[PDB]
RNA sequence: ACCAAAGCUAGCUCAACAUACUAAAC
RNA sequence: UAUAGAGAUAGUACCGUAAGGGAAAGAUGAAAGAAUAAAAUAAAAGUAAAAAAAAGCAAAGAUUACCCCUUCUACCUUUU
RNA sequence: GUUUAAAAGAACCAACUCAUCUAUGUGGCAAAAUAGUGAGAAGACUUGUAGGUAGAGGUGAAAAGCCUAACGAGCCUGGU
RNA sequence: CUAGCCCAAUACCGGACUAAUCUAUUGAAACAUAGAAGCAAUAAUGUUAAUAUGAGUAACAAGAAGCCUUUCUCCUCGCACACGCUUACAUCAGUAACUAAUAAUAUACUGAUAAUUAACAACCAAUAAACCAAAACAACACUAAAACGUUUAUUAAUUACAUUGUUAACCCAACACAGGAGUGCACCAAGGAAAGAUUAAAAGAAGUAAAAGGAACUCGGCAAACACAAACCCCGCCUGUUUACCAAAAACAUCACCUCUAGCAUUACUAGUAUUAGAGGCAAUGCCUGCCCAGUGACACCAGUUUAACGGCCGCGGUAUUCUGACCGUGCAAAGGUAGCAUAAUCACUUGUUCUCCAAAUAAGGACUUGUAUGAAUGGCCACACGAGGGUUUUACUGUCUCUUACUUCCAAUCAGUGAAAUUAACCUUCCCGUGAAGAGGCGGGAAUAAAAAAAUAAGACGAGAAGACCCUAUGGAGCU
RNA sequence: GGGUUUACGACCUCGAUGUUGGAUCAGGACACCCAAAUGGUGCAACCGCUAUUAAAGGUUCGUUUGUUCAACGAUUAAAG
RNA sequence: CCAGCCCUAGAACAGGGCACA
């Protein structure tokens, strides 16, 4: 079907300026208290989400260089760590990897 | 159907239409300070004195060879050139030069200061009002020192002189609102500079225009602005660590 | 009407979506922690969770053996499953996985993202939202009543 | 306030005269 | 005097196998080797600044008052 | 490939060539297509390259078909 | 009544002023008197350019994770040459914008720099003679009689290295188009990705499954189906060809059979010679093709002959009790429709009458049959085989249907990016009755009536689309006879 | 008196008001086929024939035929 | 009160739940 006649400029603007087709306000912005970005109540920080997960690339990096084939996952467990860090009595037995970077504020040696 | 956008403005200029030039480019005036006068750090209290500092000018004015030899090449460059009237025309520059930047004269402004003058004084005030005025002058201008530097590659020489001011100034520079931003229009503060003229000895023409504005490292602070700063830290990416300096 | 449907549909297809799904654990089981869409994540969880409980069956289950290797596309992670994964999960009972909403990605398509992790794995821990603590005003206030109600006992 | 608007020139037209009429490059 | 005057910035782009058809597009200044570049219009339609509140060829009579009241069956052409 | 003493203008059915029927599509993938389903498939068969027949005409196993997407007679220019 | 500048208008006719330009004289804060015209646009489905509505609507796209280009999930038109396009190919760098129908970045945009190296391919002897004996595994044969070669004799400059084509993700279709494209190899050892992200409304498209019934649906068993069988007619013998783009047929052609026209030489026929070659009709085969030269043609230049040349093959009245008419009377013709078949694909009456088929039939088949408008090479009657031709039965089969349902994919709705089309006098765009250029949102009389979105259905806007193709008119055309 | 059939007229449309039957959905009139309340009968009963009032609700499935109609089979309270 | 998460509630917006466990 086609349309009649034009729709004049009134009638257009009460089309699209109707509130439904505005853009609502969001109320659940804060802020993050570690870095101090702008994030949302039920969403991760992108800030502190980004930083874990340049951490977690590099870590996965060096791990994959340490087995050369794509094939080779340890069958035992993984422990990372950084300059100065000796493994403990807990931890010998599984995997090693070790990072030339201290040990980040957020990284908790467990 | 086909068509496409224009003037993608861009700024490159090389080497090869850098010196491929058919003519030279005229300069009036050089680059900066060649010979810089260090001032000994007790201006401050020789300045309370009358006799004592004069005294000690004119000595200063009159020891050094460099000066004198300076003093004698513009003489022969160009006659009728005394140094005894010479501290009252750059006070009168000086005056003129401040009054055109007031009202804004930037023609009587290029004639007065020179080009390395103009934009250091002109840039960061042209969306600004000033209001400049003097009031008194409690020791007259004293020509310390005096210097020339010729080039043989054109033949040019071009004579600085550096005058010491103790001048008493009311300086209040408004906003671009109106509101005030430096200083009050009636606070007669003193300040000590040392303005070191210029001129080409070789134009026919040659007026005596101030090239640079020398001040002492151990001159008090400027006065403290009315406004409050706010300084940045370092914008840190995500996966760096603030370091705390100490 | 779609009353009672607890699988969404996802891919070209059931059998798509059982391959999506499965692409998706053999990541998870790899890496111990991936991204992926929201609805996709949401979708995994469970049958992470499943898997989880068919590697604590047992190494000589020949039914968690075959549904490991239906499901784990790559064959190096079965032993890692049966080795790493699951005896480490002995004590718990369904916490296995932790799901958590991140931003919307960057891209142009501004997809709902989520990531997936397993419990107990070597990877820098996510920025959890932790809750007030007890020194807080309503906390503290609501610390008091607790107290007064011990003492009434 | 965007979109936009205004230049006076490039050149053309009609005739007169005219060497006498397929220009230059080859 | 750039929708004019030659189609012409050009028989060029482009359109057709070919014969053939055939365009539109320029605007500062003495100096842009004066673009931290300077001044005049901010005047069409289309939008924004500023979506709308019963009722009606959208106007007129008016009115303290935008509507609310009352009155008028768009315009050309063709037709008895 | 299979059946046939057969390369029989025989039969089944591929490549290949046509386009029976239906459903989508109808400014669409497409100025005639897609999917399923169909007919021929050693021949009066499909097809590559190059040449010829030119409009008062050519060609036609006559549909008044086709002759560069509109053919009861092509298109362009001129008469205009 | 009080003042006046003191009486409506279509086609045509008359007058007085007048906007904007140029010219001759004034004027010089933009005018006057005259003379000229490319001398005035609310209307031509007007031309050009730009803008709106439709509309931020239709539509369009990138498999997953990852240590970032490494592993998983799937579908399989790949390699080379010929033809064609010319650098779109390769390396580095950039992408705010321009190209990708969106991003990421890049074989598709931008700039700079480089590249395709001959052995493969192109160009690469004449003059006379011996030469009948096919290719199909070619032993040897068939008919439709079949491309592809050596030797001998005379001359063929004679001496390294000549010239040209070598990329690609590509060509023709307005496009980075689900289309059209020759050849040799293999069916993957090579090519690629159906989903931008969610939800799981309607309607729409595709598929799968379905109780009991099994065509009861419908013009028709169209489509679909766990079926994929057997028969009866009409029309064409059959294979084949046709309206590229609404008709594939019962149309055309066809083997066969008939007619005419020709006694012959260097470009067709034909390098043939009446068993030949042309112009035609009808359609294999089987039984046949009956009468007519009155008219019109053609031979005969007049008679005369020709219908397998164009074409035609009769009235009126009575008769064997009561129905018909073997028969007769009379008249005209060139002969007066013969055989055959027959309610047919055959004017109407017609749904002719009757039998079989069904519970029911204007369907189908078999008979009767003047069909007063059948009919014998513009061919008449049967028959095998054949047909995506047109009708009718029997089972089998099934969502066609009783009577729909469930679930997937594409659609759809939301989010993000990009972003058209027909259409539009202006709308601040209700209902009923009446009226009216004779069917009203706009008129009259009444009812109704805060304003805006989003999703659905199509009753109206005599909705959009195409200056109705039907009908008529035009002292408008064109094709055919 | 109505405006269902055929006709008559040529008033609106030929810069388009798309034309029979069916499928889906039906709105309305009553000049009522059924269902409901009655009057008269040449109404004995069962069946009928007429007339009055009433329109909230219904008004079948099949063979043939493109059929609306029509014939026929089986029913229904009826197959308007 | 309505951020989020489920829903026998829904195209979007709406609507019902989130203490027993
Ligand atoms: N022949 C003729 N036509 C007339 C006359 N008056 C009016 N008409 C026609 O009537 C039409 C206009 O109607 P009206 O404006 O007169 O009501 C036009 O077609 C006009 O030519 C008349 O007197 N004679
Ligand atoms: C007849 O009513 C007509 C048919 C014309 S088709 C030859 N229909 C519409 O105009
Ligand atoms: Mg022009
Ligand atoms: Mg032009
Ligand atoms: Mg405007
Ligand atoms: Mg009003
Ligand atoms: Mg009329
Ligand atoms: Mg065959
Ligand atoms: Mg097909
Ligand atoms: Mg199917
Ligand atoms: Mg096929
Ligand atoms: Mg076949
Ligand atoms: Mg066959
Ligand atoms: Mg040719
Ligand atoms: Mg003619
Ligand atoms: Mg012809
Ligand atoms: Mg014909
Ligand atoms: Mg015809
Ligand atoms: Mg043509
Ligand atoms: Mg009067
Ligand atoms: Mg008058
Ligand atoms: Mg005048
Ligand atoms: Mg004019
Ligand atoms: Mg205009
Ligand atoms: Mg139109
Ligand atoms: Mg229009
Ligand atoms: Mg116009
Ligand atoms: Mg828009
Ligand atoms: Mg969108
Ligand atoms: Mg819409
Ligand atoms: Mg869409
Ligand atoms: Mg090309
Ligand atoms: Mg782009
Ligand atoms: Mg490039
Ligand atoms: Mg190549
Ligand atoms: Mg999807
Ligand atoms: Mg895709
Ligand atoms: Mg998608
Ligand atoms: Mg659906
Ligand atoms: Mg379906
Ligand atoms: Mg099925
Ligand atoms: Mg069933
Ligand atoms: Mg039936
Ligand atoms: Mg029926
Ligand atoms: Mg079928
Ligand atoms: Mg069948
Ligand atoms: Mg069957
Ligand atoms: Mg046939
Ligand atoms: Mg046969
Ligand atoms: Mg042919
Ligand atoms: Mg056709
Ligand atoms: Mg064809
Ligand atoms: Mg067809
Ligand atoms: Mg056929
Ligand atoms: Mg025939
Ligand atoms: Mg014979
Ligand atoms: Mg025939
Ligand atoms: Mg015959
Ligand atoms: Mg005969
Ligand atoms: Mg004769
Ligand atoms: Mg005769
Ligand atoms: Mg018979
Ligand atoms: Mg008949
Ligand atoms: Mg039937
Ligand atoms: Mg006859
Ligand atoms: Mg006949
Ligand atoms: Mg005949
Ligand atoms: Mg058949
Ligand atoms: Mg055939
Ligand atoms: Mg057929
Ligand atoms: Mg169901
Ligand atoms: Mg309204
Ligand atoms: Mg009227
Ligand atoms: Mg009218
Ligand atoms: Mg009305
Ligand atoms: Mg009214
Ligand atoms: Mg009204
Ligand atoms: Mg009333
Ligand atoms: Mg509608
Ligand atoms: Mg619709
Ligand atoms: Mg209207
Ligand atoms: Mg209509
Ligand atoms: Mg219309
Ligand atoms: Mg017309
Ligand atoms: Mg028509
Ligand atoms: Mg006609
Ligand atoms: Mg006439
Ligand atoms: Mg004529
Ligand atoms: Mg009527
Ligand atoms: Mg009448
Ligand atoms: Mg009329
Ligand atoms: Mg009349
Ligand atoms: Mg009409
Ligand atoms: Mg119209
Ligand atoms: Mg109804
Ligand atoms: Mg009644
Ligand atoms: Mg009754
Ligand atoms: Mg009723
Ligand atoms: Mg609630
Ligand atoms: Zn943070």
């Amino acid at each position: 079907a086609a349309p009649k006649n034009r729709r004049s400029i009134e009638v257009n603007r009460c089309r699209r300026r109707n509130p439904q087709k505005l853009i609502k306000v969001k109320n659940n912005i804060d802020v993050c208290p570690e870095c101090g970005h702008l994030k949302q109540k039920h969403i991760l920080c992108g800030y502190c989400y980004e930083k874990v997960r340049k951490e977690t690339a590099e870590i996965r990096r060096q791990m994959g260089k340490q087995e050369g084939g794509p094939f080779r996952a340890p069958t035992t467990e993984t422990v990372v760590l950084y300059s100065g860090e000796t493994p403990s009595e807990q931890d010998q037995g599984k995997r090693i990897i070790e990072r030339e970077r201290k040990r980040p504020s957020w990284f908790t040696q467990n | 159907s086909e068509k496409e956008f224009v003037e993608h403005a861009r700024k490159a200029g090389l080497v090869i239409p850098h010196e491929r030039l058919e003519r030279p480019i005229h300069l009036a005036c050089t680059a900066g300070i060649f010979d810089a006068y260090v001032p000994p750090e007790g201006d401050a209290r020789i300045s309370s004195l009358s006799k004592e500092g004069l005294a000690q000018r004119a000595e200063r004015l009159k020891k050094n060879v460099a000066s004198q030899l300076s003093i004698r090449k513009i003489r022969e460059s160009d006659p009728n050139f005394k140094i005894k009237d010479f501290p009252e025309k750059a006070k009168d520059i000086f005056i003129e030069a401040h009054l055109c930047l007031n009202n804004s004269d930037h023609d009587r402004l290029h004639t007065l200061v020179t080009e390395n003058c103009f934009p250091d004084m002109v840039w960061d005030i042209r969306y600004k009002t000033v209001r400049w005025s003097f009031v008194e002058s409690l020791e007259p201008p004293q020509v310390v020192q005096v210097r020339c530097s010729s080039l043989m590659n054109q033949g040019n020489i071009y004579g600085q002189v550096t005058v010491r001011m103790h001048t008493r100034q009311t300086l209040a520079i408004y906003d671009r609102f109106g509101r005030l931003m430096y200083g009050q229009e009636d606070v007669p503060r003193d300040v000590l500079e040392y303005v070191v003229f210029e001129k080409h000895l070789v134009d026919p023409y040659g007026s005596w225009r101030m090239h640079g504005k020398i001040i002492p490292p151990w001159a008090p602070p400027k006065q403290p602005i009315l406004k409050t700063v706010m300084i940045p830290g370092p914008q840190l990416k995500p996966w760096e660590e603030f370091e705390e300096p100490q | 009407i779609s009353h009672g449907r607890v699988f969404r549909r996802l891919g070209l297809g059931p059998e798509s979506r059982i391959h999506l799904l499965q692409n998706l654990l053999t990541g998870l089981v790899r890496h111990e922690r991936i991204e992926a869409s929201w609805a996709r994540v949401d979708e995994l969880r469970g049958y992470a969770e499943k898997l989880i409980d068919y590697g604590k069956l047992g190494d000589t289950n020949e039914r968690a053996m075959r549904m490991a290797d239906f499901w784990l596309t790559e064959k190096d992670l079965i032993p890692k499953l049966f080795q790493v994964l699951a005896p480490r999960f002995q004590g718990q009972n369904g916490g296995y996985t932790r799901m958590l909403q991140i931003p919307n990605r960057n891209e142009q398509d501004r997809a709902k993202m989520a990531v997936i992790e397993y419990k107990g794995n070597c990877l820098p821990p996510l920025p959890l939202p932790r809750r007030d603590s007890n020194l807080t005003l309503l906390n503290q206030l609501l610390q008091g009543l607790r107290q007064d109600q011990e003492a009434s006992s």
